[PDB]
Parts: C-alpha cells; structure tokens; sequence
C-alpha cells in the first residue's frame, strides 16, 4: 500500500496473515466469513463483495440456503420518499426449518415478531438469540453460523460462516 | 377507568424510555412497527408515511 | 422469619390455546412456555399489557383477569359466567 | 468487539428505564425474574436473596 516493511514481519488481513519473505508476502488462501449487504435506499452488497442497486419493490429473496433448507431470508422493499428513485426496506422475514418451521419477522422498529407474535429481549430458543446491540438495534444469531442487523430504518446485515 | 398512577401532564404523551414527549416526535407502531416521527415509506402499490404518532396510509 | 411466605410467581395454564402454559414472573416480567415476551401480547384471546409500566394485565377473552405478580399481589376477576 | 454507541460511566450500570445507575439498585434477573434490590425468597428447601445485581441462592 505504498509503505515498507522489514523482512520477517507478519501484517495480517482480517480474513488471514501474510509474511515477508525475499520481498514476496506469503499467505495462507483459507476462506473467512462473507457479509451481504443492503442499506440507504436500494444499495445492495454480495458476499462476494460486489456492488450494485435494484429499485424493485416486491418481496425479493435476499439470501437462502440452496442445498439443504436450513433458513431462507426475505427482503420486504417499498418506496421510500416522493421520489420515484427511493425504495428503502421495511422489514425482512426469516424462515428457519430447524425449529418449528417458524417465521421471524424484522420489524420496521426494533421490533421482532415471531409468528404473528411481539417478544421481548432477549429470546433465548435453542438455537436462536435475539436481543438488542446498543439498545437501538435489534442482533439475531442462529448457532454460530449465522448473524443479522438491525432492519428498524433498514441497514440489514448478514455474517455467514465458510461452512455455507 | 379513573386509575391512580405516574402521569405526566397532558401535552406530553409517553415514549418508550421513560420520558414522555408532545406529540410532534411520538413515533408510529404500523403493523407494530416502531416509525421515526418522520418516515416516507410505501410499496409500488401502497404509500404510506408516520405524521405525528399517526401513521397516514393510502393506495 | 418463618411466619413470612410471599409469592414468587404464578403459572396459568389455558387449555383453549395450544394448551399453553403462561408464567408470571417476580418482575413484571412474563414468559409463555419458557419465552421471554413484550407487552402488549395480542393473541386471539388473551391481551397480556401493562397498566401503569408498573403491573402486568392478563385479559383472556372478557370472563377473565389478572394483576401483577410481580412482589405478589395476584388478583382476579371472574364474570359471573363461573 | 470495542463497540461504538451511548454508554455511561462505569460506575453506572444500564437500567432497563432508560437511566443507567450504580450497582446497589440494579436489579437481579433470576429465572429472568426481576427482583428489586433488597428481596429475601425462598422455599422450605432453598434460600436466596438479591444483593446488588447479583441473586445469591443457597439450599
């Protein structure tokens, strides 16, 4: 990045470490964990770190697991402002075959409901926990493969594990 | 009925953090859902926005 | 002392939905079938609200209420339908 | 993580009203149940009481 290092030196990525050896970093290729992304109106990000946006207004299907069925993320998009150039998120379902065959719902607020039903938080099921991060936004985590964000204003976040 | 209790005077209404507020920032709860005072909002089909507590629907 | 037994918490238990099992918790706090829950808990029937942000309100169907189980002052009301 | 957001100072604990205070009043949350500071309750069989945050059962 235009800046020197001695030889020996070990800087480290957030997905692995690299070392200096006769001028060439040597490095490890063991994957790390993808994020997709959606915020401000439509902008979207994928796992593979690309960027793009899509102003459509219909219930999209964000993420799902492909080979087997173990969860599956909805979108919920709508216009946003006066614009027609403005479609923000309202609220995202999760769906987790696991446990029940049950349906989360994000909720516009902080709020989570799940089968039709408001809950507090925490929501310590099994599997799943649910409570606030800073008190103004709401953290899913399904066993350890698996995080959301708060999707209140609309800022939805994913951590998916290499397993996927 | 006519209960006895924590009030507080009726210009302000009750927010979630214990302070209560006028009705200018008091959010909306669409479908449950926690609405910022200000908030333009709405599908292809539906359009919606939260006013003052009150969350102002149409088609 | 020995001659001091308060209430810790209640059970209710409603065999018209889902054969439930409601628990009212030393808080305000409630929790339906080991779930932790907030208020308002608008299901078919039962309406489970604070009344002052200080006391819990069951409200199954009309013939029914309840009061805060918190420091233990339960109560009830039955319609004369019982 | 070394996270970014409204804390209070460490002497001061969050509250579930929006305050945050001190360990003497925060309140323990045992079975989930939220015992006020000063709560002595118990069985035949086990003994507890809470503390200051802390709920110390005993048998």
């Amino acid at each position: 990045s235009g800046k020197r290092y001695p030889p020996g030196t070990s800087l480290s990525r957030d997905c692995n470490t690299c070392i200096c050896r006769n001028s060439q970093w040597i490095c490890s290729n063991e994957e790390c964990p993808g994020e997709c992304l959606v915020t401000g109106q439509s902008h979207f990000k994928s796992f593979d770190n690309r960027y793009f946006t899509f102003s459509g207004i219909c219930q999209y299907l964000l993420a799902r697991d492909c080979q087997d069925h173990s969860f599956s993320i909805v979108i919920e998009t709508v216009q946003c402002a006066d614009d027609r150039d403005a479609v923000c998120t309202r609220s995202v379902t999760v769906r987790l075959p696991g446990l029940h065959n049950s349906l989360v719902k994000l909720k516009h607020g902080a709020g989570v409901a799940m089968d039709g039903q408001d809950v507090q938080l925490p929501l310590l099921k099994g599997d799943l926990r649910i409570q606030h991060t800073v008190t103004a936004s709401v953290r899913l985590s399904y066993g350890e493969d698996l995080q959301m964000d708060w999707d209140g204003r609309g800022r939805l976040l994913v951590k998916l594990s290499p397993v996927y | 009925a006519c209960l006895e209790g924590c009030f507080c005077p009726p210009g302000l209404y009750m927010d979630e953090r214990g302070d209560c507020v006028p009705k200018a920032q008091c959010p909306c709860y669409y479908d449950g859902e926690i609405f910022q005072p200000e908030d333009i909002f709405s599908d292809h089909h539906t359009m919606c926005y939260c006013e003052d507590g009150f969350m102002h629907c149409t088609m």
